[PDB]
């Protein structure tokens, strides 16, 4: 009667592990999607619109309201790509 | 507290006995009680506020689960139900088996503790029946039955 | 000390005994006590200083725990409950399968030392049944109860 | 309810009985029905609305799957069915060990529950022999039958 409860335990336990290891798997998609997003904006922009500076003081005003869910490392010196 | 109810005689006839007894670990000490509703009504109308009669799921998204793509997967919860019936089976098997071995222990000693009875009883009467002459054939030279049985009477 | 209270009697009756008896290894010695306060009042009041009437968690990320964009996981006090139970579940059987061992050696001495207790009773008295004839028949020339309950009887 | 039927009786009959009797946990209490319909008629015509009288799949790929060229893979029902036919078999299997152990320990009960009623009534006509001189030799300095017949029986 109390041996096999053991067993229960763990089948009860391991469940939930799989589900947070599906939970890390979205998250991690979903911050790549935030980032693909996010350099949409700057690629579909006209170059005069770039080269005034008010719609790029907005436009990395969005980037910096994102905090580390946007992969900070291939959003920046975009606009000067 | 100011509901009550009655959970309270239901509290003093559980004591705190633990399992066991012959109901594999608990019997039915209650008894049935008739639905509470025969139409569902959304559960318990304002109470309930629950989606039986307006969910109506019918998907195998929902029970098997399922993959848009670009990833970003749902789980439906048909896994976590067999986990859980896995587990409250092995649990009730893990009860029958302890149950069956005390049953097994218990029927044994009932035996020797019978076979003990019947000898003992066997063994009384012989005696009896041996000290009859003694008390029949000279009753002044000899004891009587009550000092036999008595002091020289098997338990 | 500053606050003795009554701890003092308790720990003389508990003395030195290990576990065993028959409790699952220590039965409830003491009696049941009443509940401190019917409302929770946030536990003791000042000396509590709890958040039981304050967290109102009700979160899967607390309960199940949670990970956000980028990583930084966070695990919940489930998984930590499970394995305090599942370890103090195994203990609990390890005492019981020890305790039923101990049960079942008990028996078998009991069992033994009864059948030889009811073996000496009868063979006691089938010497003195034996011996009356004697100590009956010629008494001067034969030996006296005495000698024979006091030399040749079974212990 | 709208459609009644007649499955009142039938729960009556049922009761709350679980699992066991003889049929190899359950036996078949009712009784071989007929054949609902003549022919197939694509089922119960409207009222089945089955694709089966017309699918007439004969293709492997339906029963063992197949993927075409670029990946895109799809499974067939076979395995699924192996599949559950191995669970219900499995089940069935430990069903009927535990049947097989239950027999066996009745089995043993009878056996000794029989012994002891041998014994009981052999030892009880020793009895009612050996007082039958004694009632029937000097019945006036003696006993009477009954006396034994309800004081020195064996249970």
């Amino acid at each position: 009667g109390t041996t096999g409860v053991q067993q229960a335990l763990g089948a009860l336990g391991d469940i939930i592990s799989r589900q947070q290891e599906m939970n890390v798997n979205n998250a991690k998609l979903q911050r790549e999607a935030n980032t693909q997003s996010y350099l949409d904006q700057v690629a579909a922009s006209t170059l005069e619109q770039l080269s005034n500076a008010d719609y790029r003081s907005g436009l990395e005003a969005q980037r910096d309201a994102m905090g580390m869910n946007l992969d900070r490392a291939a959003t920046r010196d975009a606009i000067t790509k | 507290m100011a509901y009550p109810y009655s959970d309270m005689p239901f509290g003093v006839e559980l004591d705190t006995s633990t399992l066991g007894s012959f109901g594999l670990g608990g019997p039915q000490t209650q008894l049935q009680m008739q639905m509470p509703a025969v139409d569902v009504n959304a559960a318990a109308s304002g109470s309930g506020g629950f989606m039986a009669g307006f969910s109506n799921i019918f998907s195998r998204d929902s029970m098997f689960g399922g993959v848009a793509p670009s990833g970003a997967q749902t789980g439906g919860w048909v896994l976590p139900a067999l986990g859980i019936g896995q587990a409250v089976f092995g649990a009730i098997g893990a009860n029958r088996q302890q149950r069956a071995a005390r049953d097994q222990l218990a029927e044994s000693r009932r035996q020797f503790d019978m076979n003990y009875g019947a000898q003992r009883q066997s063994i009384n009467t012989n005696l009896e029946d041996r000290q009859r002459a003694r008390v029949a054939s000279n009753p002044t030279a000899y004891e009587s039955v009550d000092s036999y049985m008595e002091r020289n009477r098997i338990r």
